[PDB]
């Protein structure tokens, strides 16, 4: 590495960012400002990057101390745990039907 | 990543593992990156 080396031979500093979801709490988060929670209404929700649309209601499910979100047979999120409140919320898809 | 699941249960038996079924729930996930091929116990 001499300063007169061709750009193809000049030194370049490289940084590689790899993102990881583990079997553990998500602790790295973006700067996006959080908002208050609304229940029993159709909303566009983003829980820790888990995005979707539906109605958030109080659940009677029993997540284990680690479980963050549930799923349905379709592989869709059926319920979640609020990152700011240790409560479990059921997601009901917004009412729809043929016209 | 070293994942550690565990389960505690009362027993009354002095011979060997009681027969039955019970699931172990995860408790720890250590981001060690330490390669492992052997282990040992300490009593
Ligand atoms: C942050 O969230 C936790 C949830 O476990 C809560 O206990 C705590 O009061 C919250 N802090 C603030 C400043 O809202």
């Amino acid at each position: 590495f001499q300063p007169t080396n061709g750009v193809g031979y000049q030194p370049y500093r490289v940084v590689v960012l790899s993102f990881e979801l583990l079997h553990a709490p998500a602790t790295v988060c973006g700067p996006k400002k959080s908002t208050n929670l609304v229940k029993n209404k159709c909303v566009n929700f983003n829980f820790n990057g888990l995005t979707g649309t539906g109605v958030l209601t109080e659940s009677n499910k029993k997540f284990l101390p680690f479980q963050q979100f549930g799923r349905d047979i379709a592989d869709t999120t059926d319920a979640v745990r609020d990152p700011q409140t240790l409560e479990i919320l059921d997601i009901t898809p917004c009412s729809f039907g043929g016209v | 990543y070293f994942k550690i699941y565990s389960k505690h249960t009362p027993i009354n038996l002095v011979r060997d593992l009681p027969q039955g079924f019970s699931a172990l729930e995860p408790l720890v996930d250590l981001p060690i990156g330490i390669n492992i091929t052997r282990f040992q116990t300490l009593l």
